């Protein structure tokens, strides 16, 4: 699964 | 640490052709819950910061023009160009924001080859010393081989009519994008002292394109 | 509109350490993360950390976590990244960068314009400019070549222009050749017309950023 704090300027979201 | 490796590590490709850059992860980058490639495409020419071309691996970029695609889902993705002009070629980088520490691939040099199959010669050109370099007690003469290709040239340099070695130095340009030649510059390095000595200067170009040596020359 | 704009060019000995600055503007400064990314010469990107504009939250490359601090001023909107016990491998261009920014809104990425890093224990020289003349033996076929030396300077780069940025056709700046010396040395050439030597004028502007020197050469027959 994806770490969100990798990069947190993406959101996730569709 | 996802690796991303990228294939071929340089493309030449000629105008209006596909560019395919293959890029694998070593862990898969899709989220199965949001069913997303967290994989970009940067592109980056030389002295300038990389350019957002993809992300979600295949979600345009706004102003990226049609001709680039983003293909591909898991561990291996693809960037074409489906038609190849001038202003596309540089240096593509896969990208994944899937897990820290974010990482990069090696990125895929995109070079342009002459669709010609023709050779262009250098137009030769030679520089003697400016008078502001002799007033500082070096003489450095410049030699210029403007817009020829292929890449492979000879420079060498004469003074006196007596070939030279050890005192020039030579620097090719990276290719041109509009016509895909290349440039090189050789400057003969002398003292001024050892620049007074002598009178005839000359750089004798050797390439594919001359049917023979072109000399260029003058007389100090 | 939004506006990254980093520290410039630095020279470090090994074993120092350097601080590049990245100036944000154009946006809330605490609603995003900046990065920092550093690419030596001709290698791959390598991303080094980011912070958070507002919370202040870092995150660290592993390989960077010992020698890497980023900081950030909320009211002077910049973010900084301090390297410290640099080696030879640190030699790169360093970016801050708005890396990837999709918000559930709009998605765009935003990169400063890079940081040289030389390490090196050689000293910064501003280099010397010098014209290569038009003249007879520099004409073909009805075109004039002309251009500029610059010469002994470290380090790299200088970026040379001309007329202030109105001729770019036929321009070549050569990659810099490295001399016995140690120092740098580059020129850089243009193809104009041959009957027009006499009414317009070349100039070649001549930037070494390391060693803060400006120098705009007039390249006249």
């Amino acid at each position: 699964n994806p770490d969100p704090n990798a990069n947190p300027n993406v959101d996730p979201n569709a | 640490d996802i690796v991303m490796t990228q294939s071929p590590d340089s493309l030449a490709v000629s105008l209006g052709e596909r560019a395919t850059i293959n890029c694998k992860s070593s862990q898969n980058i899709l989220y199965s819950s949001n069913n997303k490639n967290y994989l970009a495409w940067y592109q980056q020419k030389p002295g300038q910061p990389p350019k957002l071309l993809f992300y979600w691996a295949s979600t345009r970029e706004s102003g990226v023009p049609d001709r680039f695609s983003g293909s591909g889902s898991g561990t291996d993705f693809t960037l074409t160009i489906s038609s190849l002009q001038a202003e596309d070629v540089a240096v593509y980088y896969c990208h994944q924001y899937y897990s820290s520490p974010l990482t990069f691939g090696g990125g895929t040099k995109v070079e342009i080859k002459r669709a010609d199959r023709t050779v262009a010669a250098p137009s030769v050109f030679i520089f003697p010393p400016s008078d502001e370099q002799l007033k500082s007690g070096t003489a450095s003469v410049v030699c210029l081989l403007n817009n020829f290709y292929p890449r492979e040239a000879k420079v060498q340099w004469k003074v006196d009519n007596a070939l030279q070695s050890g005192n020039s130095q030579e620097s090719v340009t990276e290719q041109d994008s509009k016509d895909s030649t290349y440039s090189l510059s050789s400057t003969l390095t002398l003292s001024k002292a050892d620049y007074e000595k002598h009178k005839v200067y000359a750089c004798e170009v050797t390439h594919q394109g001359l049917s023979s040596p072109v000399t260029k020359s003058f007389n100090r | 509109q939004v506006h990254l704009v980093q520290s410039g060019a630095e020279v470090k000995k090994p074993g120092a350490s350097v601080k590049v600055s990245c100036k944000a503007s154009g946006y809330t400064f605490t609603s995003y993360a900046i990065h920092w990314v550093r690419q030596a010469p001709g290698q791959r990107l390598e991303w080094m950390g980011w912070i958070k504009g507002g919370n202040g939250n870092t995150r660290y490359s592993q390989k960077f976590q010992d020698r890497v601090t980023i900081t950030r001023d909320t009211s002077a909107s910049t973010a900084y990244m301090e390297l410290s016990s640099l080696r030879s491998e640190d030699t790169a261009v360093y970016y801050c960068a708005l890396l990837t920014v999709i918000t559930p809104d709009d998605a765009f990425d935003i990169w400063g314009q890079g940081t040289m890093v030389t390490v090196s224990s050689a000293s910064t020289k501003g280099p010397s400019v010098f014209p290569l003349a038009p003249s007879s033996k520099s004409t073909s076929g009805g075109t004039a070549a002309l251009g500029c030396l610059v010469k002994d300077y470290f380090p790299e780069p200088v970026t040379v222009s001309w007329n202030s940025g109105a001729l770019t056709s036929g321009v070549h700046t050569f990659p810099a050749v490295l001399q016995s010396s140690g120092l740098y040395s580059l020129s850089s050439v243009v193809t104009v017309p041959s009957s027009s030597l006499g009414t317009q004028t070349y100039i070649c502007n001549v930037n070494h950023k390391p060693s803060n020197t400006k120098v705009d050469k007039k390249v006249e027959p």
